[PDB]
């Protein structure tokens, strides 16, 4: 925990691109994590700040960083329907079959909130469609339970 | 007679009766009011673009307009000419009997799976020494959509197949009641029947209502418009 | 107790706010629902309004809305007071020889002092900085 | 402290603050009342407050041992503290007013946009208001920011499969982690509450969730881990509403030199360019300042019109009254110079002080004009003869009153004790106004009467 | 008691052993919640926040509270101490004293300045009688309007000193001048003296009324403050 | 004026015989034909 | 209902009585708790 580390966490969350850039020049810690284990990339991927997500990965930010419950920036971006960020993460080597402590994947979360474009991007990068969570539930089991007609067709593969 | 004191005295006796009334009558909300029986004015609401139905308009007036008008000083009673939406679970007796379920099981499931739970905090007070984490625990929250209600699990069969609420009922967003249906010059309409509070000034109250309506107009959806089909105050203004 | 801002707002605050109709000379209404499980709805009235008549009208509309609140909230209680944030003085009670905790002192003031001070000639309202004792059961999950 | 900070974390900061006041300000500070977990902005573990009680004014000599001086010292001393926004400040005369330069703004959700969309619109208004330091200064949100919260999801299917009811699950969680008020008991003839809650150590961290077991219908004990799944998300620890609708209170004050009315007019302009469905309203002192400022012009008018009519009836002349009413600036100029020189403000004591200075100057002028006119009307004297005879007869009484009153308010001006602020405000402006009102009036009132009597023959 | 709560039976085992509430929980008398940690100079602290009742005397109430707390001293457990971190009545006592000091000093100065010019103790007595009569009269009218002795009302009379003192000086001084310039006896001199100013004094009262009265008709918080000064000054001026 | 109304008698003996709760009978009849207000939910951030 | 004077006074009469302080023109307050569970707290005010 450093002075600039806490400011980057605050800036990355708020989406202050120009403050993030000044902090990337001063050498602010990109691996700066809060008490829950969220890095600036975690925060940026959650709040949907694309320009900052790109700036952090350029500055050697861990794309496969995980919190105290095993969730990664891709989990968040996929869950909150941030297509542009999901692509940039997978492009920069984001583990598409990343499991949290519950065994939940970015595909599970993407499917659960009916993000059709994101599901297609994930499957394109080799997202295990037969991947189960701790309850033995697939992304297909989520679609039929939610009653998502379109999503059920995409995961029918 | 001071209508304020008359209301206080009447309710003091009502609160002795309140616990003896059925639980269903209490949960509908009993109301004590001191107003004229006649209507001061009727504030009609229509959609010129025909984008919203009679039901859709009524829900908007109930959810976005009614409460602020009801709180305005001088407004004794406000009658919604329509109904605010409710999560309507239209049960099917053929489908309920098929899965060996009853309206009793449906109500129990909704109360269990449409709950807003208080689950405390991580590192709550009094805490242990050396605690760094402090976060609220969020468990079950109120459902928000017809879909969420649809996927309420009533029971799991012996073969492991799930019975959801949408399998035994049609789930739409519909009026709390279907008793009131209004029309303005033939086309679909809703509105508010406003009764003047006992002793309140007709003209000062009517002006205060228009002031409150003026603050809502900018935030209306496309097509939605206020109309003035009935007002007793213009005569007083013009006659004087 | 144990509720979050969202839980408090969606079960308590919105239900009470929807029932604050038919009250005279109301200017505006504001509320806060926080993660301590607390809600405070402040109704500000026109200058010259009888504060007693204003309070009884708010209390009456709340009473009719009480059956719509959670049993946990109904059990705790909902307090309708006249917002007059202006103290005559603050009396502090302290333990110098460290034989009593802040909880132990609070119970003493509540039991032996508070009521006598409330009865004192010219005293309007007395707020206790703390609460009287509660029978605290601290459960062990390993044992259960 | 930063959001998510614990009670122990905040206690350490308060212990340093308490240590400072009883060390560095031992000669001034009598006691420090440290309240950990309370703040006027919103209560929580991260917030606290230290109420400092000082020794008698007798034991605190000079301006260096005043709250003004002690505040400035303490503020700078705590600015060094790592990861804590700690500062001191004096209490106002009353809470029931706030600041004259300050405004109170409500940002309203008028189309069920949601909490997150209203935050975006709030951040947008703040960002634009920050590009106007010339008009608006310290434009900030009054509420709390969203914080990490622990979302746990009960699997309904898995609970029903194991034979575990949701009532037993939701009770176990809520009771242990949140606490549960069961019923009453009578401790020494006093009814008191009974609470069941987990012993601290078993309800601190997410790993402790799995240590809690709920009995199934078959009688087997099932851990929470078996039928639950958790993740981190952000949510509000304090949700604000205004007139039934969701809102966010924004505080701020007019920039040095700029007026409240102007600062408000820009906030309205900025607010009109926010996302669709986002409304605004003025509350508290802003609501007051608005519908009090619309009266002022009307009250000044009536006051000035009735004064004229009263003097018109007295002198039996539509013109002569002007000779009296022209004395007003002579008393106001000295009040302003005195207040400005000393560095005081346009407060109520000053404003009422002007009206009493204007009152006594108007009184002096009325008698000079009355004497002068009555000599012309009865003794048939000339304008200049009567005016010179008048001011001669009226010189001594004007001086006696002024001499007595200037000396009478002199102790209030030099006062630096308890309630000196009020005394100074009452004194300074009156003494200053009286000097100019006395010195100038005796020479100007005869000038006004002659010029008016000439202009209107 | 905690002992009774400890002995609460939860279950009886098949072998015969009993499970009590003390076996699965720690049982103590504690606080309703543990959110606030209160300390006074580092020591554990509580307290009472006391507000003044409607129409009550602040100085009497404060003395009464201290008189009650004094009777509780003998029964306090070993280590318990009362402290007064906040109290306004010492400040309000200074405000009262400083105003009476100013009002008394003011009457003394009129006496000295009256003697300096007129140089007869007989003339110096007239304003020494008239001014206190008006100041007392002022309190009677404050009570009639239902006002209290407060910082605004007290300093309202301090600002009016100039107006009340003047009324006295103007009347006596004018009589002293008429006697000096005409040689009339005090009786006939007073008649002529008053005859010159009596019309102006009525006129002054009407002008000063028009200056201060409209100040009370401000609305809201600002209006309430100005109303205290307005009524105090107009009342004192009218009596003068 | 008075209107025709559908009087329905619940045979207590036959219900006790078959082992059906009269609470379940009144709930089933009342909820289905009359309507039952179960609890509240949140529609676009408003309690309904 | 069913509570003796002692239990009633402790749980009701005192709880109410200790909140009946700071009221305008209150002269005195008399109350009684009986074996039937009944409480009756009478507050008498100045004439006028
Ligand atoms: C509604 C508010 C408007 C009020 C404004 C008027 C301000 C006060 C004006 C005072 C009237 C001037 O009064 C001037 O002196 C006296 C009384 O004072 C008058 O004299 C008259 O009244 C006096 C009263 O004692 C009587 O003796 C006598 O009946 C009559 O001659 C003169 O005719 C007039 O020149
Ligand atoms: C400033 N303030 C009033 C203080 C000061 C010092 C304190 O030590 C305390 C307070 C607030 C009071 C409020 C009381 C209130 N009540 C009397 C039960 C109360 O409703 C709560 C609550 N969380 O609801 C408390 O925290 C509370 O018990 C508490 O712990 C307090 C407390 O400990
Ligand atoms: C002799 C004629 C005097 C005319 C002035 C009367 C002013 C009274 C206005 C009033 O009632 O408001 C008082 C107001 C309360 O906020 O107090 C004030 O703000 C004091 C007013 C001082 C300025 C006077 C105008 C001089 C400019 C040339
Ligand atoms: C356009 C805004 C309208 C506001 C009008 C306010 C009028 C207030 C009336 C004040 C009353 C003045 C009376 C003072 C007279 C006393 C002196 C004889
Ligand atoms: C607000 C209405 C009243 C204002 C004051 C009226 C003054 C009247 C002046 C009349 C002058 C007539 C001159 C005669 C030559
Ligand atoms: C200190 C006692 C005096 C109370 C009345 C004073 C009025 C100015």
């Amino acid at each position: 925990g450093s002075d600039l580390g806490k400011k980057l966490l605050e800036a990355a969350r708020a989406g202050r691109d120009d403050e993030v850039r000044i902090l990337m020049a001063n050498g602010a810690d990109v691996n700066a994590a809060d008490v829950v284990g969220w890095t600036p990339l975690h925060l940026a991927a959650y709040w949907g700040h694309l320009e900052i997500v790109e700036v952090l990965l350029k500055n050697g930010a861990d794309v496969n960083a995980y919190d105290t419950l095993g969730s990664t920036p891709l989990h968040l971006a996929a869950h909150f329907g941030h297509l542009e960020i999901v692509e940039v993460l997978l492009k920069n080597g984001a583990d598409v079959n990343a499991k949290d402590d519950n065994g939940i994947t970015p595909l599970h979360l993407a499917a659960n909130r009916g993000h059709l474009e994101i599901v297609e991007v994930l499957l394109k990068y080799g997202a295990d469609v037969n991947a189960q969570d701790k309850f033995g539930k697939t992304a297909f089991d989520i679609s039929i339970n939610n009653g998502n007609e379109d999503l059920a067709e995409i995961l029918q593969k | 007679t001071d209508a304020d004191i008359a209301q206080v005295q009447v309710q003091n006796k009502l609160q002795l009766a309140m616990p003896l009334l059925p639980q269903e009558v209490q949960q509908q909300g009993v109301s004590v009011e001191k107003s004229s029986s006649s209507f001061l004015m009727v504030v009609g609401v229509i959609n010129t673009d025909g984008t919203m139905t009679q039901e859709d308009i009524s829900d908007y007036v109930a959810a976005n307009m009614k409460d602020a008008i009801s709180r305005t000083s001088g407004v004794g009673d406000v009658q919604l000419f329509g109904s605010q939406y409710a999560m309507r679970i239209w049960m099917n007796p053929n489908e309920l009997n098929k899965f060996q379920l009853t309206p009793v099981d449906v109500i129990t499931a909704i109360k269990a799976q449409n709950a807003q739970v208080a689950a405390g905090q991580l590192g709550g007070t009094p805490p242990v020494k050396g605690q760094q984490l402090n976060a609220s625990i969020i468990a079950q929250t109120r459902l928000t959509s017809t879909e969420e209600f649809g996927k309420i699990l009533l029971k799991v069969n012996q073969d492991g197949s799930r019975v959801l609420l949408r399998d035994v009922a049609k789930i739409e967003l519909g009026g709390e009641n279907y008793d009131i249906i209004a029309e303005f010059n033939g086309q679909p309409a809703s509105g508010l029947g406003i009764k003047l509070a006992t002793g309140a000034n007709a003209l000062d109250t009517a002006a205060a209502i228009r002031a409150e309506l003026a603050k809502m107009e900018p935030f209306f959806p496309s097509g939605l418009k206020i109309v003035y089909p009935y007002d007793t105050t213009p005569f007083v203004k013009i006659s004087i | 107790p144990g509720a979050d801002a969202k839980t408090v707002q969606d079960t308590v605050t919105q239900v009470i706010e929807q029932n604050m109709n038919g009250i005279d000379n109301l200017m505006y209404m504001s509320s806060n629902s926080d993660s301590t499980g607390t809600v405070q709805i402040t109704l500000t009235f026109e200058s010259g309004t009888d504060a007693d008549i204003a309070q009884v009208q708010v209390q009456n509309k709340l009473q009719l809305a009480m059956p719509l609140l959670p049993q946990e909230v109904q059990q705790q209680g909902v307090s309708v007071e006249k917002s007059s944030s202006s103290f005559l003085m603050v009396v502090g009670v302290i333990n110098t020889d460290g034989t009593m905790t802040q909880e132990d002192i609070s119970d003493y003031v509540a039991a032996n002092m508070k009521d006598a001070i409330s009865r004192t000639s010219g005293v309007g309202d007395v707020q206790l900085f703390g609460s009287q004792y509660a029978m605290r059961i601290w459960m062990n999950p390993n044992e259960l | 402290l930063p959001a998510g900070a614990t009670q122990e974390r905040t206690q350490k900061v308060l212990n340093e603050v308490t240590h400072y006041y009883l060390t560095k300000e031992k000669n001034n500070v009598e006691s420090v009342f440290a309240v950990n977990g309370f703040g006027f902005a919103g209560r929580g573990q991260n917030t606290g407050i230290a109420f400092v009680s000082l020794k008698d004014w007798a034991d605190r000599p000079g301006e260096e041992n005043k709250v003004e001086a002690i505040t400035m010292r303490a503020t700078r001393a705590f600015s060094q503290i790592k990861d804590a926004m700690v500062f001191a400040f004096n209490l106002p005369a009353t809470v029931e007013l706030g600041t004259a330069t300050g405004f109170d703004f409500e940002l309203i959700d008028q189309a069920g946009l949601g909490h997150e969309k209203l935050t975006q619109a709030r951040n947008q208004l703040l960002a634009e208001a920050a590009k106007h330091p010339d008009m608006l200064t310290s434009v900030r949100p009054n509420g709390l920011e969203d914080t990490p919260q622990f979302k746990i999801d009960i699997d309904q299917e898995k609970a029903q499969a194991l034979g575990v009811s949701i009532n037993d699950i939701n009770t176990t969680l809520g009771a242990a982690w949140g606490g549960s008020y069961v019923n009453d008991f009578i401790d020494r003839g006093r009814v008191k509450k009974v609470y069941v809650m987990s012993e601290a150590k078993y309800r601190m961290l997410p790993d402790d969730i799995g240590d809690w077991y709920v009995r199934a219908a078959d009688g087997q004990m099932v851990p929470f881990s078996a039928f639950s799944s958790s993740r981190w998300e952000y949510g509000s620890p304090r949700l604000e509403r205004y007139n039934g609708l969701p809102s966010m209170e924004i505080l701020g004050q007019a920039a040095p030199g700029k007026s409240t009315g102007e600062a408000m007019e820009l906030m309205e302009q900025l607010a009109s360019k926010l996302p669709t469905g986002v409304g605004y309203d003025w509350t508290g002192m802003s609501y007051q300042e608005r519908l009090s400022g619309n009266q002022a012009p009307s009250l000044y008018a009536i006051s000035l019109i009735v004064v004229f009519l009263c003097l018109a009836a007295l002198y039996e002349s539509w013109s002569i009254p002007f000779s009296v009413m022209l004395v007003v600036p002579l008393g106001v100029i000295g009040a302003l110079l005195a207040a400005t020189f000393r560095g005081l403000t346009n407060d109520v004591y000053f404003q009422v002080g002007l009206l009493t200075t204007i009152g006594l100057s108007a009184k002096n002028a009325i008698l000079i004009v009355e004497f002068a006119k009555d000599l012309m009307d009865k003794e048939g004297k000339g304008l200049i003869e009567a005016t010179l005879d008048a001011v001669r007869m009226r010189l001594r009484p004007i001086l006696m009153t002024s001499l007595a009153f200037i000396l009478g308010v002199m102790p209030l001006v030099i006062s630096t004790g308890a309630g000196s602020g009020a005394q100074n405000a009452v004194g300074t402006g009156v003494m200053g106004g009286m000097v100019t009102a006395t010195v100038l009036a005796i020479f100007f009132v005869p000038v006004f009467f002659v010029v008016v009597r000439r202009r209107f023959s | 008691s905690t002992e009774e709560f400890g002995k609460i039976l939860l279950k009886v085992n098949q072998d015969g052993s009993r499970v009590l509430l003390r076996d699965v929980a720690k049982i103590e008398l504690g606080g309703e919640n543990y959110d606030i940690i209160a300390e006074f100079n580092g020591q554990p602290a509580s307290g009472l926040g006391i507000k003044l009742a409607t129409g009550a005397n602040a100085l009497d109430t404060a003395a009464a509270i201290r008189a009650e707390l004094a009777k509780m001293e003998p029964f306090f457990p070993s280590g318990l101490k009362i402290v007064y971190p906040y109290d306004t009545t010492p400040f309000v006592k200074i405000s009262i004293h400083e105003v009476v000091k100013t009002l008394v000093e003011a009457i003394i100065l009129v006496f000295l300045v009256m003697y300096l010019f007129l140089q007869n103790f007989r003339a110096t007595l007239i304003p020494t009688i008239a001014v206190p009569v008006v100041l007392l009269g002022t309190f009677a009218v404050l009570a009639a309007f239902g006002f209290s002795i407060n910082t605004l009302t007290m300093f309202g009379m301090v600002l009016a000193i100039g107006l009340l003192v003047d009324d006295a000086i103007v009347v006596v001084e004018n009589v002293e001048r008429v006697m000096a310039e005409e040689g009339l006896p005090p009786k006939e001199a007073t008649r002529k003296s008053m005859g010159q100013i009596q019309g102006a004094l009525v006129g002054i009262a009407m002008v000063l009324s028009a200056v201060f009265v409209p100040m009370a008709f401000f609305g809201g918080s600002t209006g309430a403050i100005y109303r205290q000064f307005s009524i105090t000054i107009v009342s004192a001026m009218a009596l003068s």
